[PDB]
């Protein structure tokens, strides 16, 4: 007796909060944090969708979503470590050389 | 039901009493008594833990339904574990998992 | 009065318009990742609003 | 399970809102771990027991362990950004706030117009998820192993020391 | 369903590429040998390309609830495999100058080719999502393979964050679509609707977020701003792969998604895609008017050409030759982009360290590299839709498909963008034939030159005689 609309609304709220955190923060670590929030919100939305229909498909795509999240966080933190190694700051506005 | 909701209430009381016990211990400790850059190896090992942990979750999901999946599922999980061990051999043989070079 | 070829100038006017539009569009390729994410969010909002209207 | 679902969702929303506005990286990671525990409680309220178990096992037990590892590797004490607090001034954050509010309004309007019989919350066990995972979703499992292998190779190649 | 040995025969290129990934990884673990590992990778890719014959002999059938193998999947698997083989061939002379480990490149290329094959055979939201990610993550590694170079690190960071954002957008869209429908198969995305209620709000929103993610991955306006920076910063063989294989595979799975879904003929999605295609053509042509670097110019070229492909996609339900137009256009665009980025990669190889600039300096190329200049100007003509070239045949197909479905705004946009493209492509060609102020020798560099020369000859021959390509594209028809 939990509506599907409420779970989807909660997931959409978490997704837009993650997108806002991804946009308004120049720190690369906070952008990776925002990316984790958005992909976790997408996974939560899929879990809600699979639980409404009574199928394991939601949890299977949750598993695929968090496999992607783990590997993307790995690559993003490796790139963040490399950025901090070669330029000692995580401000991405310095990383803007290609333009036009 | 009755047994299930009783076990749920027991688990809730377990959580509440454990949290309250730790909080009360810290509060009693506070109130009583008078007064007067790391190397990349840590990132590498944590990343390896994350990747092999999600591959472990795949094996967790397989292991609880082995009999219902049959020999086909055994073949598929054998391919999965073979790719796991090939990745592990690749990591070991290139010195990624060696703490000292 | 005609030796400057006014018809040729008026037919070359679209080339000048295309050049100005290309410069104005290239102003948006500033190289900022936050702006790129904001533009993706703007496009998502625009696409969703168009689909809701239609 | 209804009250648990709403309280866990409210806690997740509040913790995420604290995450996107906080300036201390470790405090932000702690609040996001709280949010991940809350979303796992949301999963357990809806009967997706395996999803909540993996939310604490992997999402709130492995990935942000890696995040906390990287943060303490960098010794981020709030330098050159905590001295700015630029995102707290209106001229940076109101614009994306209207952007996200408009997107949320559109998505909510789309959500409110769907057929909704409600979620019964019947517990889908991990055995059924494992049966479907190695039944209709075999190639998903094998190519997900290949995907994690690719992420492993990429992160090793980029995140070396030399 | 279940897995059959006949389904294993239809699984042949995926299994062959995965076995090649494992074999190359174990060979790297044994001993780091650049030549042996590159040879093993190209042997595995050629084995998959040959096993396409056995897949065709096996027929067309549904290998999984996820995968569906038919002629269309064979054609796009072949295109992705050819792009991967060309990427390996161009990457070897570039990697000859790379001081770090050269062996992970081919592993990532093979894994991205595996993702491209999965996208070619995808019949499911799970397989589509996994194939997109399986293309994207090795491209995260390959774009920043020269991470000590500052431009490549910038491109890798931009591509990684933006593609993670797009993948989360796509995932939320699939979540909304699955919440509305309840089935993840392509054939059932809107099947439970009827009586003119195809414009369901939640289904439209989910397909809109999916369109956001896919239009990022296809460089469609306004999700296009990453393309010139990532194309410029990436290594030139990586630029070749990212321009050809990723775009081809993602457009093919978008073709299957919009052909099989009962919501694919919705008028709202059609108008939104028409707006996106118009804006993509016009914007991608206009931003390349004043570009002095060839990589950003080819990125805007890719934006415009994917706009042309999207125009061919919009007329899928109305027309009948839309899929065949997409196939012919994709073959021609693949060969033209292979030649152009191959000339760029051959003139930017070996990799001369992370400190020296990787500027192309295409002016006066004929007076010291005449054959590469001829191949490059054939590609520049072919991207312009000029006759004697296969790109003109693709443009003619897009125009015929647009004329059939009465998409007159898209036809006018195609013509205007074609004129702008004529300007900047011809400027590049004449700059190649101008005079420069000032001005390898192994068999792998010769192999890359042979690849670009074969692409130029194919473009010219199938531009003056396109009937074999039309016949072998019409032979590759998916299940109706
Ligand atoms: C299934 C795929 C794998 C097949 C079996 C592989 C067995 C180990 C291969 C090998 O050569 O192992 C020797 C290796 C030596 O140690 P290492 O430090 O990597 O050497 C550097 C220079 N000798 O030592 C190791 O690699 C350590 C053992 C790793 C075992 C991983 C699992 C192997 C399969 C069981
Ligand atoms: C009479 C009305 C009814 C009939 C209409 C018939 C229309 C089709 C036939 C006529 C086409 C007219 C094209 C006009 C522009 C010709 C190209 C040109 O002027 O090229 C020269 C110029 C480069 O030289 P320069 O002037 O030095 O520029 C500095 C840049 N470095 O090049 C540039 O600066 C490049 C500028 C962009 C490319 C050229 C402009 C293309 C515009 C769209 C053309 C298609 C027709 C659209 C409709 C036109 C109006 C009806
Ligand atoms: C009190 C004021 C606030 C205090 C601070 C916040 C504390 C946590 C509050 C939220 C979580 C606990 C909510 C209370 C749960 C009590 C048990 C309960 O209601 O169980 C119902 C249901 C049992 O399952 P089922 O079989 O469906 O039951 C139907 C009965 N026939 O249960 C379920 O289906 C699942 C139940 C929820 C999942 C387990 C608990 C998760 C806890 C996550 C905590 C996250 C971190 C919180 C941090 C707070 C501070 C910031
Ligand atoms: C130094 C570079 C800094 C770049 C910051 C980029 C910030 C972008 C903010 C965009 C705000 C948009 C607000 C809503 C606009 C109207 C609704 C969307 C378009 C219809
Ligand atoms: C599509 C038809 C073919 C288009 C051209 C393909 C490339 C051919 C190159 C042949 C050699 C060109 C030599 C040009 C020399 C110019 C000398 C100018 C002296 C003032
Ligand atoms: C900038 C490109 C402008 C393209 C204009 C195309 C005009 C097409 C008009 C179609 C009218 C159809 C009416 C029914």
């Amino acid at each position: 007796m939990i509506p599907l609309q409420h779970g989807l609304i909660l997931a959409a709220i978490l997704f837009v909060l993650g997108l806002t955190g991804l946009v308004i923060r120049r720190n690369l670590l906070f952008m990776l944090i925002g990316l984790e929030i958005m992909i976790n919100a997408s996974a939560l939305a899929f879990v809600v969708a699979g639980s409404y229909w009574g199928q394991t498909d939601g949890q299977v795509m949750y598993i695929l979503a968090i496999s992607l999240a783990a590997a993307e966080a790995s690559i993003g933190l490796a790139l963040l470590l490399q950025l901090h190694r070669r330029r000692q700051n995580l401000n991405i506005d310095s990383v803007s050389e290609m333009r036009g | 039901s009755t047994e299930v909701i009783a076990h749920h209430w027991a688990f809730a009381i377990f959580l509440i009493v454990a949290i309250g016990l730790c909080c009360l211990m810290l509060v009693g400790g506070w109130f009583l008594g008078g007064r007067a850059r790391l190397s990349a190896k840590f990132y590498l090992v944590a990343m390896f833990f994350v990747i092999f942990d999600v591959e472990a979750l795949y094996l967790f999901a397989w292991s609880t339904s082995i009999r219902e999946s049959g020999w086909v599922g055994f073949v598929e999980a054998a391919i999965f574990i073979f790719v796991l061990l090939a990745g592990l051999v690749y990591l070991v043989r290139i010195g990624a998992l060696d703490w000292t070079p | 009065l005609l030796k400057r070829d006014p018809l040729n100038s008026m037919m070359n006017i679209p080339a000048v318009l295309s050049r100005f539009a290309g410069k104005g569009l290239l102003l948006s390729e500033n190289g900022y990742l936050r702006w790129y994410v904001a533009s993706m969010s703007i496009g998502a909002v625009v696409v969703l609003a168009l689909l809701m209207v239609l | 399970m209804e009250f648990a679902f709403y309280i866990c969702g409210l806690i997740a929303i509040l913790a995420t809102l604290r995450v996107i506005t906080h300036t201390n990286p470790v405090h932000a990671l702690l609040y996001l771990i709280i949010s991940l525990l809350a979303i796992s409680g949301v999963f357990f309220s809806l009967g997706a027991y395996f999803a909540g178990a993996l939310e604490i096992i992997v999402y709130a037990g492995a990935i942000m362990v890696l995040f906390v590892f990287v943060v303490m590797m960098l010794n981020l004490g709030g330098s050159e950004i905590e001295q700015e607090r630029q995102w707290l001034k209106p001229q940076v954050w109101i614009g994306p706030a209207i952007l996200s509010a408009i997107m949320l309004v559109v998505i909510v309007y789309a959500i409110l117009g769907v057929n909704d019989q409600g979620i019964d919350g019947t517990p889908i066990s991990a055995k059924a998820v494992g049966i479907t995972l190695f039944g209709p979703y075999v190639l998903a499992v094998e190519l997900a192993s290949m995907l994690l292998l690719a992420g492993l190779v990429v992160a090793f190649h980029v995140g070396r020391e030399e | 369903m279940t897995i059959t040995p006949q389904n294993l025969i239809a699984l042949l290129p995926l299994l062959i590429v995965g076995l090649t990934v494992v074999v190359v990884m174990l060979s790297i673990a044994w001993r780091r040998n650049h030549f042996l590992n590159a040879t093993l990778s190209v042997i595995g890719l050629n084995a998959a390309l040959v096993s396409l014959w056995f897949v065709g002999q096996a027929g067309a059938m549904d290998v999984t609830p996820l995968m569906r193998v038919d002629g269309f999947a064979m054609l796009y698997t072949g295109l992705v495999l050819l792009a991967s083989l060309a990427t390996c061939t161009f990457a070897y002379p570039w990697l000859e100058g790379y001081n770090d480990n050269k062996d992970e490149f081919y592993l990532l290329v093979l894994i991205a080719a595996l993702g491209g094959i999965l996208l070619a055979n995808a019949n499911h939201l799970a397989s589509l999502f996994l194939g997109i990610e399986l293309i994207s993550l090795p491209l995260f590694g390959l774009v920043g393979y020269a991470f000590r170079q500052k431009r490549s690190l910038e491109a890798s960071i931009k591509y990684t964050i933006l593609s993670a954002a797009a993948s989360s957008f796509l995932l939320f869209g699939m979540a909304l679509v699955y919440a509305q429908s309840g089935d993840l198969s392509f054939v059932a995305l809107g099947k439970n609707l009827g009586d003119g209620m195809l414009n369901e709000p939640l289904l439209l929103a989910g397909f809109g977020l999916m369109i956001v993610g896919l239009g990022f991955k296809l460089s469609l306006v306004p999700f296009h701003l990453w393309t010139p920076d990532v194309y410029q910063g990436a290594p030139a063989p990586v630029s070749t792969f990212l321009a050809t294989a990723s775009k081809i595979a993602i457009f093919g799975v978008v073709m299957r998604l919009f052909l099989y879904a009962p919501v694919g003929d919705s008028e709202a999605i059609r108008v939104v895609l028409a707006i996106i295609a118009f804006a993509s053509i016009i914007f991608g042509n206009l931003m390349a008017l004043s570009q002095t670097n060839i990589k950003r110019l080819l990125g805007y070229s890719s934006i415009s050409h994917l706009g042309y492909l999207l125009v061919a996609l919009i007329a899928l339900q109305t027309g009948e030759m839309s899929m065949e137009a997409v196939g012919v256009y994709l073959a021609g665009y693949l060969f033209s982009s292979l030649g152009a980025f191959g000339v760029v990669s051959l003139m930017s190889s070996p990799y001369r360290g992370p400190d020296a600039d990787s500027l192309f300096s295409y002016r006066g190329l004929f007076w010291h590299r005449p054959i590469l200049a001829a191949v490059m100007t054939v590609m520049m003509l072919s991207l312009a839709g000029i006759p004697m070239t296969l790109g003109f045949i693709g443009k003619f197909y897009v125009l015929a498909v647009g004329v059939q479905a009465h998409l007159w705004w898209l036809v006018g946009a195609v013509v205007v963008g074609s004129a702008i493209g004529l300007y900047y492509y011809l400027r590049v060609a004449v700059s190649l034939y101008l005079h420069a102020p000032e001005q390898p020798s192994n068999w792998q560099y010769s192999a890359g030159g042979i690849v670009v020369l074969i692409s130029a000859l194919l473009v010219l021959v199938l531009g003056v005689w396109p009937q074999p390509l039309i016949s072998i594209v019409r032979l590759a028809m998916p299940l109706m």
